[PDB]
């Protein structure tokens, strides 16, 4: 586990860091969209109900 | 990373806007001013599609469908959930496609090649804008545009077609189909002929363009030549899309009835309209 | 067979569509690896092998056997530039342009680039010089269109560079491939036919100002042009579109 | 190695990378804990 | 505006060009035809020569008899009247046997017998043209790519007129010979099978048909854009890569992040076109034999919404 | 003088915004042309049914 | 119809602007 | 964290600042359009209902 | 501030100002269109 | 660094010209927003 | 009332613009 | 090690100005979130 | 009560931006 | 250069139109202040009769 | 045109351009107000 630093002997950090940036963004966007699709977790619709913000 | 021959071509200049501000590459991809514009519109349009999937309440990518405003909204704005997202994604699609063509013009300038590729792509853009913009604006409602959905845009093709009976009878649609089929024939032949010369029978030398000319003359008594075939493949593709756009811009704007009824003008020419017999007598 | 499923909704039309996705993934892998026979392995801007070679491997070598005794080509293969490139980095990072260190038209870089093609003529199927001056192929004549021979050649500066003295024809393809231009010192040059406009009273060469015509790389034999010479000429003229200043 | 990083360059770069990894995940754990307090998913 | 190389500026005409010999049986090759100055603006001016031989004669005679059999039926349907023949030319139709006759050859000449006779001459004409396309390549020592490409179109044509009628059990399933009637057949086929848009192999076939217009537009524009470097001489660019092939490759690499070669773009070309009628033929072969309502099949396979 | 530098920055921005305005209003006039031709044609009489189930 | 005659009038006006603008770049191109 | 400045030894600022500029504008525009898509948070409709405009 | 002026040593101001003119115009057009798409602010529907 | 070839003093001068216009443009925008908020407030 | 609080917010914003504009004329009055 | 050509002190210089912009931009954003939460809280 | 506690959290966040900004300026003098 | 003369004429006109704009919008904001104070006061309840015979 | 350029030898262009900026702005405001006063063109009555 101490030699995990040798990853950078194989993969150029410029490629890894760009790839990692894209991946983590699209994963976070995926999960936020899944929750906004889920009525029990859509925070905008939850607070709408909590404060009687429609009808 | 570079192709082994690529380095000598990565010179500055040829940019239309932005000078050297964006004159760089990102991996293989050239950026430039319109590459920044392209990626923004592409990413925004894609992300608004995923958000429309949330509003629609499906994650099956084949059921995701972004509908235009209903006909009651005319050419005005609609609510985002009810046609307004489609309108923004249409702006993003147009922005992305146009920026992509302009980015191709810059790459042509940097390589010193002709502008045929971005010019040919501009025909596809005009066919798109015919279906989402020019014809809906002529007919007076965004709801005559097609929905962004893998299968639901085929429902629009079906429902639009059968509004005028069998759509095979649109005479410009017939011409477009003839170019589409002839283009696919020519692409099969051109691919095969070049490959059959470069990849002869085992042990034989590579064939020359003289053998290519000879094979087709032997086969059909004519040979368009190396330059003629690439002119033909371009013009067949562009003609197909021109007559496609034409067939739709007339449909529902100057022709309203069943397209099959158009062909009676020939049947009812007065020198033969009344002659007994045949199918129409 | 209508409605018959092995399991679930999996009928014989499901078997077909899933089999096609496997075939398509196999075909796309075949097509891309075939297209890696030129220009690979990928290089760093210094010329060393890039650590990232992409997801597809190189295909196994194929050998083309060339006609007229010109040997065999194996692809992929050792693939040096085999010439000097007069460019310098404009940044230490990768991905930026490399600026010409001298005169890019004459150093042959950017849109003025040319390749070390074979220094022999291209041959027809019989093994004759494919491209010839029309005077050297007695049956040929201009059969339609404005005959350019005898017209003055104008540059984009709008000044006369020379006059057209011959057409160089592709013999098997029977098409005009170059105009020969006689300059104001009586030495000639070849112009690519696709770079000129044969107007009613002139030939207009929108790529070149009238002074740049002397810089056109000259052919070594007055009766044939080699593939190396063609690339130098065609590259030089197209480079003018970027590099011919007003 | 393919990158041309020396062993000490790789071990240096990993140490700073681990610092960003632990920082980023530490923020994420606070975010999860807050939302588990606000609205448990189990 | 500059020259775009779409039409030639100057035509030159040499002697007639008789073409390569190889193992071509030169007694079977005609004289050269006339030159066309009109064709010379866009491509080659020379017509001819043409090779005939045995599969040539077989194909041309059977193809003539196919065409003549339809023509006489149209003259009969016109009632021999030369005016009605030109009025109704697109409305005439040689229809296949009625469904009650099944696959039996017992249908009357006016109720489908002439359609079987016409279809037999078409069968021999097309298949003998295929062997001709194979053997003309063999005589020149060329690869058989053109004959194997043509086999993909024959596959769809065989499915439409032969295989699917046999598997459905009647010749009434086959296509009528007529301009508007094969269009009416195409429309009726989709209605009977419940909207052919929801056939996934019709979807694929369209993807490759659009892709063929996409790819030939891209390739034709590319080669014209580099034609100023002699890039239309693609075989010499395969044998001895020039600046034309490199500029073409770097345009697409810089545009879309990957590129072809001069040889390898013609493999994309052949497969993009071949897959039109390969997937097409499968999609028709499944229609009625395996799926009788593609829209409902689409609903069960997650591509249309449920009721 | 500093004023010449003020005006040079304004000029560079008006180059940008002028081109962007030329494309925007040029598009709007192309849309206008199709709207004018729509008014000339008998479309309001023969108005087609909606092709989408959303209406 | 006779409405779109007005659309043409604006295009005639815009051609006068082009002719005037280029002339203004001619009549003192230091000329 | 005291070595995060070495990111500028991995990545050239001319590309990074362009990438970040597009990223931050893209992210902001999507969050505004998501809120405008939401009846509880569409501020232009909240004010229309508040002020008895067309709603 | 302190050193924000150093951005003009990274990016060429001539090119940035032309590109910023395009941005600001399109942003303005975008916001006007957002309002025109909204019934309570469509000033062109008279 | 110093990719543009401006000197540090040229950059300090230009940034003030730019920033002066930024505050002017945004001041004009605030006046336009204040006018719109009086006529037709959005909060 | 609590509406006109917003009118004051815009005036606070406009004072920031004044302070910024004069500062921009200070921090390079060649100074 | 350096892929960009920046010296270490140049990288520290650029980073410290970069972080000033990040904290400034994020401060402006917190005030916008605060105002919006005061007006219409989402929790 | 997440109203009041919300205000507090946002005011706490801003104090970290104050720390970080002053820390950046404490670096940026060629420390 | 002729461009510096183009920008100088633009600058002189923007001096004029800028001052004329400042008095126009400054007046409009003064009118706005009196409209805002009119909204705060009980005037719509106690609205006075018209003082002119034209109404 | 011919000699209309001689107006810049009568009237000092610096002063004329500032005065013409005032004129054109007030003319523009005038015409917008004429339209806003007319019911079929009052775009601010939404
Ligand atoms: C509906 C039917 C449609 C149907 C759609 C159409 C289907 C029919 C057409 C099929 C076309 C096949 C395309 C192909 O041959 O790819 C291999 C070729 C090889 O290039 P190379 O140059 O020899 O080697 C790669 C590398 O050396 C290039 O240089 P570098 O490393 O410095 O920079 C990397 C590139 C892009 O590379 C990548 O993105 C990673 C490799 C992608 C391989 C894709 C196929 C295999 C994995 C598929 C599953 C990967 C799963 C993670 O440049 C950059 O990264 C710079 C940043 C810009 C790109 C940002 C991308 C953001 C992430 C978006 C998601 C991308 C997903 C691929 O090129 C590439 O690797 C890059 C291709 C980029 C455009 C691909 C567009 C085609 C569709 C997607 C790929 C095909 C699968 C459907
Ligand atoms: C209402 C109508 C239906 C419909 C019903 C059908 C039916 C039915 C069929 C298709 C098929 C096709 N459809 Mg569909 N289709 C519709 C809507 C569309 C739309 C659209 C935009 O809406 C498009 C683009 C398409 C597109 C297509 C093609 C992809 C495909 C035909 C490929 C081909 O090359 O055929 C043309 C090529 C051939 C027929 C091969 C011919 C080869 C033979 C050997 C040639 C012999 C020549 C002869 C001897 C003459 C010689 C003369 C010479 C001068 C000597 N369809 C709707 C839903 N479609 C076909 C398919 O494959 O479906 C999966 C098919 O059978
Ligand atoms: C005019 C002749 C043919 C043609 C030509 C052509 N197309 C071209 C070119 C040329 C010459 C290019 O140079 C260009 C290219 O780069 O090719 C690789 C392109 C191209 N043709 C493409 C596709 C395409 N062409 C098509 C057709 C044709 N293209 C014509 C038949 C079709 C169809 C359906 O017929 C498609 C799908 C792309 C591969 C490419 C253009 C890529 C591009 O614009 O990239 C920038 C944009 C993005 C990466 C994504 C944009 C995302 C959007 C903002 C959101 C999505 C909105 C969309 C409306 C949703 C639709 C949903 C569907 C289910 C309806
Ligand atoms: C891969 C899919 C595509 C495809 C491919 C394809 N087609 C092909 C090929 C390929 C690769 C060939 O090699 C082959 C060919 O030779 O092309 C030039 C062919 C071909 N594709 C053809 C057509 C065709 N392809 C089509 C489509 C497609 N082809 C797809 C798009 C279509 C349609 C509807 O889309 C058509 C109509 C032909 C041009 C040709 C096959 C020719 C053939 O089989 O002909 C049989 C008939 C005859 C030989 C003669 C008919 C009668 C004539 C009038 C001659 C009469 C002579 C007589 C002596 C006269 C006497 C008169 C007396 C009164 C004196
Ligand atoms: C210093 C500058 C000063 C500028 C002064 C102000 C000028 C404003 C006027 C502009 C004149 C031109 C406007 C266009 C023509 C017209 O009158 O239209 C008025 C009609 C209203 O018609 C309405 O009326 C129509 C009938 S009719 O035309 O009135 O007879 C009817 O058919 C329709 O249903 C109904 O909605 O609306 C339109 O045509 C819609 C314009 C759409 C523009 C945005 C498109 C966004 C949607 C998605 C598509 C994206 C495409 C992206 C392309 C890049
Ligand atoms: C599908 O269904 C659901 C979506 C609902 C659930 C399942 C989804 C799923 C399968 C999720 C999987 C998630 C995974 C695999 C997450 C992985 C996350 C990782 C590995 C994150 C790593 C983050 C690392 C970071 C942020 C590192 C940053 C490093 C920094 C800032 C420093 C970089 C280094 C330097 C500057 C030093 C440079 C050195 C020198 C010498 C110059
Ligand atoms: C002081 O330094 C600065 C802060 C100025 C710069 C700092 C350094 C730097 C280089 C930052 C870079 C930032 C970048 C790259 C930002 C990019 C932002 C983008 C890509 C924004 C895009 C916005 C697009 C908009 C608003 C589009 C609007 C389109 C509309 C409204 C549709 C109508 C418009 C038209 C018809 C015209 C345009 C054409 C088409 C086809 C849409
Ligand atoms: C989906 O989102 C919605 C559409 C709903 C809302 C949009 C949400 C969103 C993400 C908006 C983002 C907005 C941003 C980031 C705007 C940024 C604007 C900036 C940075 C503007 C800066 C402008 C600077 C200027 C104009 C500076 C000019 C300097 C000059 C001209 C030099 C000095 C010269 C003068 C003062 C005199 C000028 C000359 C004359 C003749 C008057
Ligand atoms: C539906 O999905 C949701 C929208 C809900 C998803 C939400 C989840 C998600 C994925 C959010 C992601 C958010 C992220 C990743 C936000 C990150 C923001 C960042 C990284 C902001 C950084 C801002 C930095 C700024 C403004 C920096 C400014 C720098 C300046 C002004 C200095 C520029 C440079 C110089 C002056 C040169 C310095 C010195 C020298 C010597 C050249
Ligand atoms: C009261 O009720 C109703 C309104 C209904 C009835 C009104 C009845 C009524 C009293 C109307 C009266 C109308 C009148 C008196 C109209 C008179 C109009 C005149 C005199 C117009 C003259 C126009 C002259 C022009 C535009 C001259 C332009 C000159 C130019 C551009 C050249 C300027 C000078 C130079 C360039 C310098 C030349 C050379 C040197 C060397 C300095
Ligand atoms: C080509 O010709 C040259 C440009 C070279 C000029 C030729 C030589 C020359 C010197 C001609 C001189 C012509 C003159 C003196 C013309 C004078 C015209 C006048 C006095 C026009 C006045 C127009 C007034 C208008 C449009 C007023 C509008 C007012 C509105 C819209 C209300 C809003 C305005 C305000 C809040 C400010 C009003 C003013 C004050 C003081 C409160
Ligand atoms: C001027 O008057 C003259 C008489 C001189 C000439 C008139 C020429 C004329 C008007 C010709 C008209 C031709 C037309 C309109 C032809 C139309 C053809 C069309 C549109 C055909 C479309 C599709 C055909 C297909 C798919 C056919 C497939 C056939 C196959 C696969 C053959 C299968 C074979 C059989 C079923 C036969 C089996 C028999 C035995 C013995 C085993
Ligand atoms: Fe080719």
């Amino acid at each position: 586990m101490s030699k995990f630093y040798k990853i950078w002997m194989i993969f150029d950090p410029r490629r890894v860091f760009v790839a990692q940036g894209v991946f983590l963004f699209l994963l976070a966007v995926m999960i936020h969209l899944i929750l906004l699709s889920t009525p029990s977790y859509n925070w905008l619709e939850i607070s709408a109900a909590k404060y009687n913000r429609v009808a | 990373a570079l192709l082994s021959f690529e380095r000598k071509y990565r010179v500055p200049g040829g940019t239309l806007v932005g000078g050297n501000l964006f004159d760089f590459w990102v991996g293989p991809f050239y950026v430039g001013f319109f590459g920044v514009a392209t990626f923004f519109f592409a990413a925004l349009g894609i992300i608004l599609i995923a958000w429309s999937a949330v509003l629609q309440g499906t994650w099956n990518p084949q059921l995701i469908s972004v509908y235009p405003p209903a006909l009651e909204y005319g050419l005005g704005g609609a609510p985002l959930a009810k046609g307004g997202l489609w309108q923004i994604i249409t702006i993003c699609a147009t922005g992305a496609f146009v920026s992509w063509a302009l980015r191709e013009v810059e790459i042509c300038r940097k390589l010193g090649i002709g502008y045929h590729i971005p010019f040919a792509f501009a025909f596809a853009i005009l066919a798109y804008l015919t279906l989402v913009l020019f014809r809906p604006v002529m007919m007076g409602a965004w709801g005559y545009a097609f929905p962004y959905g893998i299968w639901t845009h085929l429902d629009w093709v079906s429902n639009t077609g059968y509004t005028y009976g069998n759509f095979h009878y649109n005479p410009a649609h017939m011409i477009a189909i003839s170019f589409f089929f002839t283009n696919a024939l020519a692409l099969a032949l051109h691919g095969a002929l070049v490959l059959s010369a470069a990849n002869p029978e085992k042990g034989k030398e590579m064939r020359t363009p003289d053998h290519e000319d000879t094979f087709f003359r032997d086969l059909v008594g004519y040979s368009i030549g190396t330059l003629g075939i690439h002119r033909l493949g371009l013009l067949l593709s562009l003609s197909a899309v021109f007559f496609s756009a034409l067939c739709m811009i007339i449909t529902g704007t100057i022709w309203f009835d069943q397209w099959v009824d158009w062909w009676q003008w020939w049947v009812k020419l007065p020198w033969w309209a009344n002659i007994p017999g045949g199918i129409n007598g | 067979m209508v409605g018959v499923t092995a399991f679930g909704n999996f009928d014989l039309a499901s078997l077909a569509i899933y089999s096609f996705w496997i075939f398509l993934a196999g075909l796309i892998y075949y097509l891309q690896t075939e297209n890696m026979r030129e220009g690979y392995p990928l290089e760093n801007e210094d010329g060393t092998p890039a650590a990232n070679q992409g997801p597809f491997p190189l295909p196994k070598p194929k050998t083309f056997i060339l006609p007229h005794g010109r040997g065999t080509l194996t692809v992929p293969g050792p693939e040096s530039e085999d010439r000097p490139i007069a460019l310098a980095r404009t940044a230490v990072s990768e991905g930026f342009p490399h600026a010409p260190t001298g005169d890019p038209m004459k150093d042959g870089v950017g849109p003025a680039s040319w390749v070390a093609r074979r220094d022999l003529p291209e041959l027809d199927g019989h093994g004759h010089n494919k491209i010839k001056p029309m005077k050297a192929a007695a049956g040929f004549h201009v059969s339609a269109g404005k005959n350019p021979i005898g017209l003055p050649v104008r540059g984009c500066d709008l000044e006369i560079a020379g006059k057209v003295v011959d057409i160089w024809v592709d013999i098997p393809e029977q098409m005009a491939r170059f105009l020969e231009v006689e300059l104001k010192d009586g030495s000639t040059r070849l112009l690519p036919m696709q770079m000129v406009k044969v107007q009613s009273n002139r030939v207009h060469v929108n790529a070149l100002s009238s002074d740049l015509f002397a810089g056109i790389p000259t052919i070594k034999s007055p009766t044939e042009v080699t593939l190396l010479e063609e690339d130098k000429i065609c590259g030089y003229v197209a480079g003018g579109l970027m590099y011919a200043a007003p | 190695g393919y990158t041309g990083l020396t062993d000490e360059q790789a071990q240096e770069l990993h140490s700073v990378y681990m610092s960003g990894l632990w920082l980023f995940s530490a923020v994420a754990i606070v975010a999860h804990l807050a939302v588990y307090i606000w609205r448990p998913w189990f | 505006a500059e020259y775009q190389n779409i039409f030639s500026q100057v035509q030159v005409r040499g002697p007639a060009d008789l073409g390569m010999t190889e193992d071509v049986n030169l007694a079977n090759r005609s004289g050269v035809g006339p030159f066309s100055t009109l064709l010379g603006w866009f491509g080659n001016a020379q017509l001819g020569p043409i090779y005939l031989g045995s599969l040539g004669v077989l194909s041309l005679f059977s193809g003539l008899m196919w065409f003549f059999t339809i023509g006489i039926w149209f003259w009969y349907q016109a009632g021999w009247n030369p005016a009605v023949f030109l009025r109704d030319l697109f409305f005439f139709s040689l229809e296949p046997p009625a469904p009650e006759y099944g696959l039996s050859f017992a249908a009357p000449l006016k109720e489908g017998g002439l359609w079987l006779i016409a279809s037999f001459f078409m069968f021999v004409a097309v298949w003998s043209w295929w062997g001709r396309t194979y053997l003309r390549a063999q005589a020149l020592g060329m690869g058989k790519h053109t004959a194997w490409a043509f086999l993909s179109a024959i596959w769809l044509w065989m499915v439409l007129g032969f295989i699917r009628p046999i598997l459905m059990g009647s010749w009434s399933e086959a296509v009528p010979y007529g301009i508007f009637s094969h269009l009416d057949w195409t429309n009726n086929f989709s209605l009977v099978h419940g909207n052919l848009f929801y056939n996934p192999f019709h979807g694929l076939s369209i993807a490759f048909l659009y892709g063929s217009a996409l790819l030939f537009a891209m390739h034709g524009a590319t080669i014209l854009a580099v034609s100023r470097f002699g890039g239309e001489r693609e075989l010499e660019q395969i044998a001895d890569r020039g600046t034309a092939a490199e500029r073409a490759a770097l345009f697409w690499r810089w545009t879309m992040g990957f590129n072809a070669t001069m040889e390898g773009i013609h493999r994309w070309a052949i497969w993009m076109a071949v897959l039109v009628t390969l997937t097409g033929g499968i999609g028709i072969l499944l229609s009625g034999t395996v799926v009788d309502n593609w829209y409902v099949w689409g609903q069960n396979h997650g591509m249309a919404p449920l009721n | 003088p500093k004023t010449n530098l003020r005006l040079w920055v304004a000029f560079q921005m008006m180059k940008g915004a002028g081109w962007a305005g030329g494309v925007f209003f040029g598009t709007l006039l192309l849309i206008g042309f199709f709207r004018v031709v729509g008014r000339m044609l008998p479309i309001q009489e023969n108005q087609a049914p909606a092709p989408n189930i959303t209406g | 119809m006779a409405y779109m005659f007005g659309i043409i009038v604006f295009l005639a006006m815009l051609a006068v602007c082009w002719f005037g603008f280029m002339a203004a770049e001619r009549q003192a191109g230091r000329l």
